[PDB]
């Protein structure tokens, strides 16, 4: 049962800084590749981000310059940097493992930004 | 036309014995004075040949009937006729005697042969109204009221006369024998005198061939035709009739017989053996002169080992969770049992694709290895999954390749992945650089550059992700509902199998003679509890190293003493 | 260049007999004191060897000319030469002789051989003019004038002479022996003092080898080259040549015999003996030692039956429309002429393929019947209809019996059978619940069921139609293309046949050895007046069934009985 | 020359009823099997239906207890009544008659069910 | 993970007698009472298998090392062990033993067996280290050190201990046999105590069957899985290890022999004996109960005669002056020796390509004829001078039809054909009217007519000579240096060849049985020198006319006379 | 070995005339064909003139009407006249035997017309 826990999210006013961090659990094989995805009440879900075994970060032009990813390789943990908050950031959002075989989904973490 | 008789009311069968009668000439070839050995359809000797009269009187007030009815004809029919008043005219043969198959008519006026093969509607009491001239009585003019139609004739033939006129004790015996071999209608024929016999008579006489007819049809019933000379519309007290039906007609049937022919010096065949009427008839074909064979096993035994090591197909196909179609899930299956017949024979699925092989002859075949495909499509795209096929799946995602051994299945998944909200937990790629090989595996998630610009990782003008979710729905149509879908590629190869069928083992039955099949040791003997003990890893027995005396039985372990079935 | 010399006017021939001359070593092997027996071209012994003079006298006022005329070459020849001035000096071998074909040229100056092959431009009468010098008279100076053109020149050898100098009755036997045989001229020599003996003299000398030569021509005439020592512009009264031709050569053809050769202890050969040559010699060669087969048939005997109809090919192979292969046309073909050559040598047809019977010798057999199947299939389908093949088409649709006699004729029909839209009309099984028997024919249209549930004759899940339909596009591949398929099946059986082929029946003569041939039976012997009787359906006679002792001539019906002709 | 009279067809409403009607004249065998065939533009000979002359009914699923065919012996002419129609039938339908060996062909009748 | 052990410094080999043992049920049959003859891999009797001790002690200090050196698996292995300790605990079968190639690996740990099939990293050194608990002590907990990653794992298997626990002179003896056919590990096995033998006892115990694994895979090499119980960090002085490796196992290898089992009555094998053991054990197997073939030639001798004629390559590529390629040379060559490695091995030769046949066969194939083609060309267009290829040269000069077998070779003439003031003699056309059919030659000088008007053999506007001359100097570039081609076409006809590449002969040895070929017949015999005198044109001896039993060598005319072999 | 004998030239003021001649002996098989080619120092061998066993003669256009090849049959030699000599016929001639094989070119003949 490999199992994503996501936390860090919540209300921030408008211009805040968050912090989400989500740690990969179970079989998890070392080729792997983290995602972030992004969905708002009525929309599908928007692909934020995406990470892979090589370091290399894959960024949407959604929210260009504003979101960082960051890898902890000794506990094989992934952690997403939200500063400059708009509005339009409002959503609920995901995580994915890419992996090797059947893919894995988190539970969801609420990020609110309005004034 | 025809007329419509009475009912037959099913008289009960007479029989009679037939001393030696029906010997024909089998080949066109002249021998003399030689014993020729010949396996043919003969009558056999000492038969009962069931006898009918042609007129028959059996009621109290002393109705008089024609006993004509409609015979089978096995494999050939010896008919035999006694008679002297030409009240026996001809036959008719089919399968239907109707216009639903052709039929074959053979009649004999007091001229000549009529031998028609057409679409006849026969009536149900076909005859020949016969009468004679006011003056002359020379000769009878007949009526035929045999048929109520003839269609699509492709035959025809007309000859002297198959019997002869017989215009009072001068009884006459005509033998003929019939075969349908080969497309060939082949009729043999032979004319006696007879005296004061009133069955067949005791004796010899050889049927000459009479005529081969190239008509080619299937021939499975016969009846006879007969004439009356009497009226149908006002029926006599007596003596309408002809003498109460003295005159009769003997049918038999011809069987596969081996007999011994003794052609005499003028080429006549004067004598006969049935090699299997007595055991002396068997030693005089044995010798070619006129001066352990009793137990066959009955059934079969096949005793086999049990089906342990069971596929985890349940793991496969009863899985809660499929991959996502771009991450396929491919399990291996070896070194256990597979039962394709749980699968196949429950069809809860609804495709069964199956290419290089049959799908009922799986459990047939064990294979080296099984390669197991499990994930969700949807159902208008189910059809990409077979080599050669093209679209977005079968460029884009899993290539079949043109040469597949292995069986695709499918079945409906609405209720399992589909969500009211929509499940768009499987992804699904629309562009790609190139197409793929086949069986490969990319899960990379490189942004694809639509346009001449590079994206760098970045979505864009130009510049999309490679996967977009799919809306599984429960109110989704058929084409866009989910299904689930197996692909079972299997392996054969030089290399020794791993994966075999549910060998089907049944009971066992000692002290009799039997087929034998234990662990692929096929023979034929009996079986008998032996006090032999086997050393655990010993599973046959050989005493004499060319006979396998002994069996240990792979299900219960007790050891079983094979004595040959021939006494 | 060359000289025009008179004409020979056609000498008759004169003969001498070979008292045991010409055995030459066939092998090259060393056997000691021991007697062989070797099948070869050897001159048979005591024959007629024909001789010519080198130079003849036979005109009134005493005309010189050379006797030098073009002489066969059958299978080898020995070529004896007695002389005392080498007046012969070679030989020229060929079958046109002239500038057409390739000619094997062999002189014998003084010095050594000439040997050569090219396309030789031979005059009339080939020559060397011999004369000496002044002063020496030791040699004589040769100027050839035997062709007058030289080209293409394959082979030269040379080596030491093959005739010794001869410069007054010491006269020299030299005996040649030529043969060609698998592309190599061999030549064997022998030279022998001779003395008092015009003719050839009696007493034994083998031939050794002398030269292989890897010519690889065809030769079939032979000459000989003369040398005149006179003059062809001067001609004198008498003495100016040589003793008016004293000095002669014969010239017998080796023949194929069987010879015993007795090789002495130092391994040459002292004697033999010629095994056809009188009875002794036969016991001999029988001992291989030194101390019916009268009667053969001269002619041939066809019968066969009045017949002219054709055989209805035509409708079977021009014909317009052809069936299903489920459908299979059968058309009995009888009572015709068959010319079988408009078919083989047509080649319209892809497949010739023919079992039981060569291609070439339908025209020389008479069958009771032939079976003709149209069919219409695949290209790739073809290779399935021959006996003990598998497969949809040989397993479902028509099988061919394991001993199937009789030719399948497959050919292409893309322009006839194939329509733009596909044409539909040809229906063909893919499920069948079990493998038919050969030649069986279901037309059933049952609905299959696939699965365990019953179908009752409604299609669906794992039920389904017998009958597909083929794509036949004029588009299609060669292998998916249509092919026109017949099936002539052939019934030869100890019955009268009804279908013969082109041949021409003769004349029969009685009391004589000859090959004959009765209603296809084919035989050697002789035929004699029969008082047997055979009745109207019999046509042959065995009275020991495994020879045909009698039988019934076709045109008359009088029966003739058949004594091996061997005594 | 075997012909196959084919008759009845025509534009009709959805839910309407037609009776198509094939006559077999000439040689035709005895033991025939007549069968109807469907063909719209685009796609393929469909197998409608085939009787044999045991008087055994075959359908296919397509039109699964709405289309029935009767025979006539006397004639040996077949009848298929269409009812219950609907869009999915609209082709132009011919008669298969197998006969022995020389398989007939219709010329076929339009067939139109629409609103 | 694996821990690196000190250099095993290559121990010398030490070898021990194996009395009869490692005799293995062939088969799972039960004989009883009988001797069943069976070929099959055994271990032969009495022979000498290597023994390794576990731990050995052989340094000044007292170091202590596991012995394990890789060992081959030369069709089957037996191995013994003598033990007391459980320090053996299983093996590992492969062919690199990398994860290059896949690779068996079977362990024993308390508890029971692990067998897996995987693409094993197999460090240098594998074992597994051993440590009691600190309070039980009565089982052993192991660390295994074998193999650095496993992957493609297709085999698992777990059951009861092949190795029983061990836990003071109670030595025991482990015999195994291994053997791998048919992609099959078979393992045999037997336990038995043992007393007061240092080495395999003398006795008889055979090894019942124990396992059969569908491995399937390639098995070249093994190596030994030892137990460590002291600690590789620290190494004690002494007695950290089990007292210096006692314990020893010994393995030998199994040939194909047969030998001779003896069942008694239970059904085991209590008796063998080894047929190619001792001539009593080869009576024994010959009579089936328990109570010329020496001489082969080693060496092969061809004689053949010398090589006295040679082909005239020499004035084709060693000629002065060569053709222009519009006058080309053609030489036939025909009647001698052809030595082609002269040409191809000369090693100043610029092409050697050879079309149809290989040029390294060269001088083994014989030629009909060789056409030898001699001229200079330019060096970018000697590219051209191959079958299919256009060009000014290639269509216009020589066509080279697509079907060529021949060589085409030349080089570079630059210091032969070049001259300071340019070299113009070689003339070269570069217009014609057509292009040429393949070994055509024209030598015209017609004046072509590139315009409308005619050039009446006057060159003006449109008219041209067709020869334009080469610039041939020393200081021209590669691409424009002259280059001497020859091109050799051979003739493979069905014709007799008159060119034969030199024939290699060796030396002679008499009075020795060898291999002989003389003049083309091969045998084998001794050969000694004979009396016997042949005729000059004799070459072979057959006195009894079946066997050559003498035979003159072509180089030196003695007369050798062969003696069979065998006596 | 075929031999081909050039013989007569020399120096001569311009106007003037001289017979050069080749002699071939050897093969020199019967249908042969003698030609005869310049060269002066720096161009290449431009054909002169061509006479067959034909007795056909072919000549250039920059020598037009003014050199003549004589035949003689009974040694099969050959003779040049070259008269109306001009100071741009100052080259070297060489003798082709184009013959039926291969082919053999003459020694050459110095030719002079200048003043």
């Amino acid at each position: 049962q490999v199992q994503l826990q996501e936390s860090g999210g919540g209300l921030v006013q408008a211009g805040g800084s968050l912090r989400l961090s989500c740690a990969a659990s179970g079989s998890i094989f070392s080729p792997n590749t983290m995602g972030w995805f992004r969905q708002a009440l009525g929309k599908q879900r928007e692909m934020v981000a995406v990470i892979s075994s090589i370091a290399s970060t894959q960024y949407a032009n959604f929210v260009k310059g504003r979101f960082t990813i960051t890898r902890d390789n000794t506990k094989n943990t992934v952690h997403l940097q939200m500063n400059s908050l708009i509005p339009e950031d409002t959503a609920v959002y995901y995580c994915y493992a890419v992996d090797k075989s059947q893919d894995y989904w988190g539970q969801g973490t609420q990020v609110t930004v309005s004034s | 036309q025809c007329v419509n008789l009475t009912t037959r009311t099913q008289l009960p069968p007479a029989y009679t014995n037939s001393f030696t009668r029906g010997v024909y000439y089998p080949d066109k070839v002249f021998r003399s004075s030689v014993l020729h050995s010949t396996q043919d359809l003969f009558l056999p000797f000492f038969s009962n040949v069931t006898w009918f009269h042609a007129i028959h009187v059996s009621g109290t007030n002393g109705t008089k009937r024609f006993d004509n009815p409609v015979l089978p004809f096995n494999d050939g029919v010896y008919f035999a006729s006694t008679e002297k008043s030409n009240i026996i005219r001809g036959w008719i043969f089919g399968t239907t005697l109707d216009s639903k198959t052709q039929s074959l008519l053979i009649v004999n006026n007091a001229t000549n042969v009529v031998i028609k093969v057409c679409e006849f509607q026969f009536c149900n009491d076909p005859f020949l109204g016969v009468y004679y001239h006011k003056n002359n009585k020379s000769w009878m003019e007949s009526e035929f009221r045999v048929y109520s139609s003839a269609n699509n004739c492709t035959f025809e033939y007309v000859s002297q006369p198959f019997l002869m006129d017989l215009e009072g004790n001068f009884k006459n015996l005509r033998e003929f024998v019939f075969k349908n071999i080969d497309g060939y209608f082949k009729i043999y024929s032979k004319h006696t005198p007879i005296n004061l016999v009133r069955d067949l008579p005791q004796g010899f006489s050889a049927l000459e061939p009479l005529v081969d007819l190239p008509i080619g049809i299937n021939i499975t019933r016969f009846q006879t035709l007969l004439a009356l000379h009497r009226s149908y519309l006002t029926p006599g007290d007596s003596s309408s009739g002809w003498t109460a039906g003295a005159a009769a007609y003997y049918v038999g049937y011809l069987q596969p017989r081996t007999f011994l022919l003794k052609y005499n010096e003028n080429g006549t065949i004067t004598d006969a053996v049935d090699c299997a009427l007595d055991p002396l008839s068997e030693t005089k074909c044995t010798l070619k002169s006129f001066t352990n064979f009793r137990v066959q096993p009955t059934e079969s035994i096949v005793r086999f080992p049990n089906i342990t090591n069971l596929c985890p197909f349940g793991e496969v196909f009863n899985a809660t969770r499929f991959a996502s179609v771009y991450a396929w899930n491919r399990k291996r299956i070896s070194n256990c049992v597979a039962d394709y017949s749980v699968l196949y024979n429950s069809a809860s699925f609804s495709t069964f694709k199956c290419y290089g092989v049959s799908p009922t002859k799986l459990n047939d075949l064990c294979f080296t290895n099984v390669y197991a495909d499990s994930f969700v499509i949807r159902g208008d795209e189910v059809r990409q999954i077979a080599p050669g096929q093209t679209g977005k799946i079968a460029d884009y995602n899993y290539k079949l390749p043109d040469d597949f051994t292995g069986c695709v299945i499918a079945w409906n998944s609405n209720n399992l992945d589909s969500k009211v909200g929509g499940n768009y937990n499987y992804l699904y790629r629309l562009f790609r650089k190139s197409n793929l090989k086949p069986f490969e595996r990319d899960i990379s998630t490189e942004i694809y550059q639509a346009g001449s610009t590079p994206c760098n990782g970045v979505e864009g003008f130009n510049c999309y992700f490679p996967l977009q979710s799919y809306g599984f729905q429960p109110t989704n149509g058929v084409g866009y509902q989910p299904y689930r879908v197996v692909v079972l590629s299997f392996e054969l190869l030089h290399a020794p199998a791993t994966v075999c069928g549910p060998k089907k083992s049944t009971n066992l039955v000692k002290n009799k003679c039997v087929n034998f099949n234990f662990n692929g040791l096929t023979g034929t003997g009996v079986l008998t509890e032996s006090n032999k003990k086997f050393l655990p890893f010993q599973q046959f027995g050989r005493d004499i190293a060319d006979t396998t005396d002994a069996v240990r039985d792979p299900q219960t372990l007790e050891i079983l003493d094979i004595t040959p079935c021939s006494f």
